[PDB]
């Protein structure tokens, strides 16, 4: 792997919140597009020279938002651009083809959800393309018909700003992660809140007490942000922004939770140091790796899964079968991270930090793994 | 007998000595001891400054002096630190009190191109329209003219040389070469056949291989040392010979046994000769006297000033390029005597006269045996190689306080 | 202009030729010359003119091309720390070098302050006892605070944050698989060190 660190800012040194790429492209040059607080939301082109270096080109610029913006989201056919930003209206842009001088391609503005009171910290889409999902400082997550541009639910349970909300794969559930240390799971078709998971026994007691605390970390947290994310195969659900009790003192870490059971985690990748803030998954199923034949995968299947957890100063790469992460990257940002987002392919792995600057992270052919020919069918609910 | 031990013993400890004091008289000291003796030494005008680097490079055109071996002509690179990386405060040595440090910065200097050369080169110059035109003087009669470009970097397998051109005209071995800095292609040659032959080469063929003299001067009774054309002047141009005498040639005069001015310029035999290059009416003619007369082309009948500080017959004198008050002369005895214009007849006191006359200004006493040529850098002022017949090639430059002060 | 059979001399990218000609051409000079060269007056005397004015003299070659050393610097240097306070530099003069084909011992390169009175360029074989041991140097050697130069981006961070800020040292680890047999330990164990907890 390759770390590259933009020297440039892309948001005239603005803190960058998102990023995302556009999960439409199937070839090898991709697109990005980055939100920050200058009210703009850039789309580039990345692509890896010949030397292997990933190289960025300018091709557009979305002024249209009037404050900062702190979530970007493309569609899962990556034809809608979703942002969202402290102005509470998301914007959902497409390429303007007929159906702005410093601009390579053009984007428009096809529907403006409004509807939120506060400032927009995530988006999520669902996996048909025609729902959403997004989290707010209003305390509220809402879902919206994305075709008809409508509001069609609130979820207004939150005692606190709403930094991260994914949408389940397979169509049955909607997770949000809350500033009140609160994890909770909706049912998609129930429209009420199905799972809620805040505290945590650990061992016992000296006194043979249930010893609980709190999972998840308080408002001390510097990142506006706890994205959590489910598995592309939907089997797992990863949360950041957690803390576990392993003696009289406190360590951060990102629990995992099954569908099996979802009030509590099968295990929590430990993070010592700075809290974690994002998570986001590689979209490429990757053949098991010849590994011994331990009980250390998260989840037993015929293929595995890439991940990555973003903290606030380091990023760690692990996979579905091995323990330990496979990579782990630090000290390349100034301040806080944003956000992470993969390529279509996986050859990509672009990471936004509140100090102005980005960076990506570089895999050549099958460094992650091999791929599997045909991508395994999911077992949607619905 | 025991004159050669008591010779070896005397030069070894005043090498010694010299040596030791090297630090407060010179900023630049470079000793290279190359594989045969060098009869000449010419810097050419090349100097590349790579970017962002803080060194220079410059090249040399020498020869070889081998008794029974294959002679080649030589041009070698000198890497030489730039003025701006001369200040540095790298490291501090807390004993000696100095920023110094032997560490690991040398001057590098390498072959760059040989090239065979049937007999000893006498001695090598190059064209100044072209630097990439060499002419040398072979001990044979006839004179070789190279293009270091048409050549390969690595001499021939086996074989003599291929020379480009080949000058006729003359009967014997000589030394003295000149190339007309005005007019391309001519070149003077002079030699023991007590002639002074001049060719015109800028409209030889491609293939043409061998060119005849154009002309050919026979004012000279004896061996014609030296010749030198006139910095300023097309037409003009200097000789001087073994029979005490200094000759100036015009080529617009139809009379090639006459020159135009003769004067007997010595007591014995003028081995150089050197004009100024600021001054287009004063040059200079070393001797066998021990000698360096300046001469002034508008009174040719009085000597300006005779230089009298050498112990031993001189063989080269060179005007320094970036000065006209500065001149240098080496011979026999060992020594590059380096002479200030400004300073004649000047009031010295009782104990500095002791060294040598107010206008002797630099003693450079670093070789072991006679120097066989020494050349001014055209680019670096106040730095002078020299070659000797011990085959020691030294590229040196005294220190800034002696001459700025 | 190629003389004769020889091509032009080829400048190349880094080259620099020394001039040719030190004086500025005179157009009838020569011409003068001609009439002082018949004339052969001893009227003109050279030395006596040389003390009275100021002798010419010419600088080192310098680059002139066009468009020829055009560069960018995109570092600012911040100096943060005592260190050891040496003396000025300014102050010790240029450095010389040194060196000598015969002496196993490198080439020396540093400055000389040393004075002397009797070491003069008029004699260098001139001895001068108690100024320095005449003996050889080379036998004896035969045997053998923070100057950060900030970017753009670093430059604006220690602005923001003072001294006190320091430029970052990335981390990365490469990819470590359990079943790599000849992959490092340390990195093994770097990694271990976030390895997942399971709970039950």
């Amino acid at each position: 792997m390759k770390v590259i660190t933009c020297e440039i800012a892309w948001h005239n040194k603005e803190p960058v919140y998102s990023l995302d790429f556009q999960h439409g492209t199937a070839g090898r040059i991709h697109r990005l597009a980055s939100a920050g607080v200058d009210t703009n939301v850039r789309i580039w082109k990345v692509e890896k020279g010949p030397d292997g270096k990933a190289i960025v080109e300018f091709l557009s610029n979305l002024a249209r938002h009037t404050k900062a913006v702190n979530v970007v989201r493309f569609s899962p056919t990556g034809e809608i651009l979703a942002s969202g930003g402290d102005d509470a209206v998301i914007l959902l842009w497409k390429v303007n083809d007929n159906k702005a001088q410093l601009n390579k391609e053009n984007w428009t503005v096809v529907k403006t959800l409004r509807g939120h009171l506060e400032d927009v910290y995530d988006i999520c889409w669902a996996t048909d393309g025609n729902l959403m999902a997004s989290a707010s400082v209003d305390n509220t997550a809402i879902i919206w018909d994305v075709s008809k541009g409508q509001k069609i639910s609130i979820f207004n349970e939150h005692k606190s700003y709403v930094q991260g909300v994914t949408w389940d794969p397979l169509g049955q559930y909607v997770a949000t992660l809350s500033c009140d240390r609160v994890l909770r799971v909706y049912s998609i078709q129930k429209k009420r809140v199905a799972f809620n998971v805040s505290k945590m026994l650990s061992g016992i007691g000296a006194e043979g007490e249930a010893r609980s605390y709190r999972m998840f970390h308080d408002d001390s947290m510097k990142s506006f942000f706890r994205r959590l994310s489910f598995t592309p195969d939907g089997s797992l659900l990863l949360t950041p922004a957690g803390c576990v009790e392993s003696g009289e003192n406190v360590m951060n870490t990102t629990y995992v939770f099954s569908r099996k059971n979802l009030k509590r985690p099968i295990a929590h990748l430990p993070c010592p140091g700075k809290a974690t803030l994002a998570v986001r998954c590689c979209p490429v199923y990757f053949e098991l790796r010849p590994v011994v034949e331990t009980g250390v995968e998260l989840m037993s299947l015929p293929y595995r899964l890439v991940f990555a957890v973003a903290s606030e100063d380091s990023v760690l790469l692990y996979d579905t079968q091995q323990s330990f992460p496979f990579g782990y990257v630090s000290n390349i940002h100034y301040h806080t991270l944003s956000d992470i987002s993969w390529s279509s392919d996986g050859a990509f792995l672009a990471i936004s930090s509140t100090d102005g600057y980005c960076s990506f992270v570089t895999f050549e052919k099958d460094e992650l793994g091999i791929p599997l020919k045909e991508k395994p069918v999911l077992n949607m609910r619905t | 007998a025991f004159d050669d031990a008591v010779e070896e013993r005397v030069i070894n400890e005043e090498y010694k000595i010299w040596k030791k004091n090297t630090p407060f008289l010179y900023d630049l000291v470079m000793t290279h001891a190359l594989e045969w003796p060098s009869l000449t030494a010419q810097w050419l005008p090349d100097v590349t400054r790579p970017e962002g680097k803080d060194f220079s490079i410059h090249r040399l055109v020498l020869g070889t002096h081998t008794s029974d071996e294959q002679n080649h002509l030589v041009i070698a690179s000198v890497q030489l630190p730039n003025d701006d990386a001369q200040f540095d405060a790298s490291h501090y040595d807390s004993e000696k009190g100095e920023f110094g440090g032997f560490g690991s910065v040398s001057g590098k200097i390498e072959i760059e191109i040989k090239i065979n050369h049937e007999g000893e080169v006498n001695r090598a110059r190059y064209m100044p329209q072209n630097p990439c035109i060499i002419a040398t003087k072979t001990p044979s009669s006839d004179v070789l003219v190279f293009d270091y470009t048409k050549h390969p970097s690595k001499p021939d397998p086996s074989g003599e040389c291929n020379p480009d051109l080949r000058l006729r005209g003359h009967q014997k071995e000589g030394y003295g070469l000149s190339w007309n800095p005005n007019l391309s292609g001519h070149l003077l040659s002079a030699s023991d056949d007590h002639t002074i032959c001049l060719w015109d080469i800028s409209a030889v063929p491609k293939e043409g291989k061998v060119v005849d003299a154009k002309t050919i001067f026979t004012g000279h009774t004896a061996v014609v040392e030296d010749v030198s054309w006139h910095l300023l002047h097309e037409s003009l141009f200097g000789s001087v010979a073994d029979d005490q005498k200094l000759m100036i040639w015009d080529t617009r005069s139809n009379n090639t046994s006459k020159p135009s001015h003769s004067v007997d310029a010595h007591t014995a035999e003028v081995n150089c000769l050197s004009f100024n290059p600021y001054s287009e009416f004063i040059l200079a003619t070393g001797s066998a006297d021990k000698t360096v007369a300046l001469w002034d082309l508008r009174n040719l009948k009085l000597k300006l000033h005779s230089f009298e500080s050498h112990k031993d017959e001189i063989f080269q004198v060179q005007w320094s390029p970036h000065n006209e008050t500065i001149l240098a002369s080496s011979g026999t005895d060992r020594r590059l005597n380096v002479w200030d214009l400004s300073k004649i007849g000047e009031e010295q006191s009782p104990e500095d006269a002791e060294d040598g006359p107010p206008e002797l200004l630099f003693i450079h006493g670093g070789h072991t045996a006679k120097i066989s040529d020494f050349s001014w850098n055209p680019n670096e002022p106040w730095v002078i190689c020299s070659v000797s017949e011990d085959n020691i090639m030294q590229v040196w430059q005294m220190a800034e306080n002696i001459y700025n002060d | 202009g190629s003389c004769g059979k020889f091509a032009p001399f080829e400048i190349k990218e880094h080259m620099v030729l020394a001039p040719r000609r030190r004086t500025a051409f005179h157009p009838d000079l020569c011409s003068q010359l001609d009439q002082l060269l018949q004339q052969q007056s001893g009227e003109f005397s050279f030395l006596k003119d040389l003390k009275g004015r100021q002798p010419l003299r010419s600088g080192p070659t310098h680059v002139s091309t066009r468009n020829a050393d055009i560069f960018n610097s995109d570092v600012v240097i911040v100096e943060r720390g005592k260190g050891d306070g040496v003396p000025e530099r300014r102050k010790f003069g240029r450095m010389k070098l040194l060196q000598f084909c015969e002496n196993h011992r490198p080439a020396y390169w540093g400055t000389w302050n040393k004075k002397t009175a009797l070491i003069r360029a008029r004699d260098p074989w001139a001895q001068d006892t108690k100024l320095l041991d005449y003996e050889v140097d080379s036998d004896e050697e035969w045997e053998e605070k923070v100057r950060q130069k900030l970017k753009a981006k670093e430059w604006d961070e220690f602005l923001a944050k003072g001294k006190r800020f320091r430029v970052l040292q990335p981390v990365k680890i490469g990819c470590v698989w359990a079943a790599d047999r000849d992959c490092a330990g340390d990195d093994l164990k770097v990694l271990q060190q976030f390895a997942a907890c399971f709970l039950e």
